[PDB]
């Protein structure tokens, strides 16, 4: 029969790269999760996951911080997402409707 | 929040090169948020109350954990793993929210959990009941002190 | 903003 990798079907974002910190804001909260939560919720409906992912490392990418007096003013951020998917990941919201 | 929800139509004309994602429960999500430690990760309330309520709103059970022990997280992380409701859901989602470097996380108490180990609970060979479906994990956490500068724009 |  068939048989599997030890391990597949797994996508994982991160918030940052390799080497790299991740930026947070004391009171909208992390970047990452800011931008993630915003895409999602917006373009589940008709957008794959690692689609979306790209989304979210657009908005990563212009961001900037804003800490002035530290050395994190003007700082910046990549996230990336990894994929051993195997197809496209639709997450279709509400389908069925009630 | 709100989450728009896809058309009938364009279930129908995507369901079959994609992942089955029909399930209710879509699947069960996990958002563990350390906060408390590495300093206090402030605004990571925001984060963790945001995940969770995105997740609701995509159709997943959420389970929370707080301020947990890298032990805790291991132990917890397994536990979740092998959750009978996998059988029947899906997918899955899996959030980390700390403070970390490189491949690892760390717990409240200043102990480092390996993010390959926490991928291997959910693996085929440790998962069976998640075999060929789609698993998502978010990881917030620094993967380095190294802050980026940014470059000009040429 | 500041690091994780």
């Amino acid at each position: 029969k068939m048989r599997l990798p030890t391990r597949s079907d797994m996508i994982c974002g991160y918030a940052c790269l390799k080497g790299t910190a991740a930026m947070r804001n004391t009171k909208r909260g992390s970047w990452y999760i800011e931008a993630l939560a915003q895409v999602f919720s917006e373009r589940a409906c008709d957008m794959h996951v690692a689609d979306m992912l790209v989304k979210v490392n657009a908005l990563i990418k212009d961001r900037e911080g804003y800490a002035p007096g530290t050395e994190f003013h003007r700082c910046k951020e990549m996230s990336e997402y990894c994929s051993t998917l195997c197809r496209h990941l639709y997450l279709f919201p509400g389908h069925p409707p009630t | 929040m709100q989450v728009k929800p896809c058309t009938p139509e364009f279930y129908q004309t995507h369901f079959q090169l994609a992942y089955r994602l029909q399930s209710r429960p879509r699947g069960l999500a996990l958002v563990l948020s350390n906060v408390h430690f590495l300093e206090f990760r402030s605004g990571g309330d925001v984060d963790h109350s945001t995940l969770v309520t995105l997740f609701k709103l995509l159709g997943y059970d959420v389970h929370v954990l707080c301020d947990q022990t890298a032990q805790e997280m291991q132990e917890k992380l397994q536990n979740f793993a092998q959750l009978p409701a996998h059988r029947v859901t899906d997918s899955c989602i899996v959030a980390l929210l700390s403070h970390g470097v490189e491949g690892a996380i760390y717990g409240v108490d200043g102990k480092l959990l390996q993010l390959q180990e926490v991928f291997q609970l959910f693996d085929n060979a440790n998962c069976p009941s998640l075999q060929n479906k789609p698993k998502m994990f978010f990881i917030q956490a620094c993967r380095g002190d190294e802050t980026d500068r940014g470059v000009d724009q040429q | 903003d500041v690091a994780d």
